[PDB]
């Protein structure tokens, strides 16, 4: 009956995010989470109570990283889209992803990823840069989270080097333990926030399955991806 | 829980 | 028609690449002989093949290969039905025969299109490191020296 009214908000909070309009959304989902509350406190089941808390807590933690990002506009973003991958979904590999974002006054990427160790993850980057190179990239900065198993990474990430110098792209990477936040750069003002990563993919089926070689028909976990301007 | 999620609403109109 | 050469250790030239052209949604049915689909890069060429055709849809792929006489038949054969399972719950029917007589590389297209490589799908060189480019994006990968014809009825 009161919470019905509830629904109809966070629908329209819901349509405004996928709209990209966030100053607006954000308004009707700080309405769409208040609605609950005194849904909330007002329920007396166990059961039901335990239902609300984790639509509740869903809907604030978008609402509080869309605020995060409108105050994130300080030279840094731009709230401009974000797009949200499925569980088990597909036709996301990196250049359908980057597609729009990439062109010929593309001349820098700074990739800011914690998880850049494991073989998987090493040819996930090796693939990033591999569609970086058809545009016009002149250098690429890499800062990832240290291992230590790390020689792995340590000489990976090594021949990668040797290789894109191979291309005339020259390869600058760091190391850093203490790093969390996920970012790519492109100096022509568009960055993206990948919750994951470059590591959003899961294993495929079998040796010869769909989707082994061409990403597109891999499927994926579960992530968000943010993206932002800076002019 | 009615004590964590009501304080993140107040964060939100801050 | 038109005839293409690709030199030695070219690139651009992923499949991908190549059959862009001539292949649209129009394409709902692919046959394809080539008596060289055995080795284990082999069947991963055939893969990404099929890979390409799915995103376009086509519904029905003919596979003419030869044979393997030696054990490595084991792998090839077992590896080519996982490819068909696969393909059949993407809702795609893969067939595939077997031939120690056919020599004719041909693939062909329910639109009218059909194409004739030289050295077949098999055209790409080893990567020359495991962390080399070109390992992933065979737009990177440098081509053995062949020659391709296409034509249309």
């Amino acid at each position: 009956p009161q919470s019905t009214a509830a629904a109809t908000v966070l629908k329209r909070a819901v349509e405004l995010d996928s709209e990209s309009r966030y100053p607006q959304a954000l308004v009707c989902y700080q309405e769409g989470i208040d609605l609950l509350l005194q849904v909330l406190k007002g329920t007396k089941d166990n059961t039901k109570r335990c239902n609300l808390r984790e639509k509740i807590s869903k809907y604030m933690d978008r609402a509080e990283n869309i605020k995060k990002y409108l105050d994130q506009e300080k030279e840094d973003g731009k709230y401009h889209k974000q797009i949200k991958i499925e569980e088990n979904a597909t036709g996301f590999s990196y250049e359908s992803l980057f597609r729009e974002y990439l062109n010929e006054t593309v001349t820098e990427v700074w990739i800011e990823d914690p998880y850049i160790r494991h073989t998987h993850q090493l040819y996930n980057f090796l693939r990033f840069c591999e569609m970086l190179i058809k545009c016009k990239v002149k250098t690429i900065h890499l800062l990832t989270s240290l291992d230590e198993e790390q020689v792995q990474q340590s000489r990976g990430l090594q021949e990668i080097e040797e290789s894109l110098r191979s291309h005339g792209v020259l390869l600058e990477v760091q190391y850093s333990s203490s790093i969390h936040d996920r970012e790519i750069r492109f100096n022509n003002g568009w960055m993206i926030k990948i919750g994951r990563g470059l590591d959003y993919f899961k294993k495929p089926q079998s040796r010869f399955s769909l989707g082994y070689c061409d990403f597109d028909l891999r499927p994926c976990h579960e992530t968000t991806v943010d993206i932002f301007h800076k002019k | 829980m009615e004590d964590q999620l009501s304080r993140r609403l107040a964060a939100l109109r801050n």
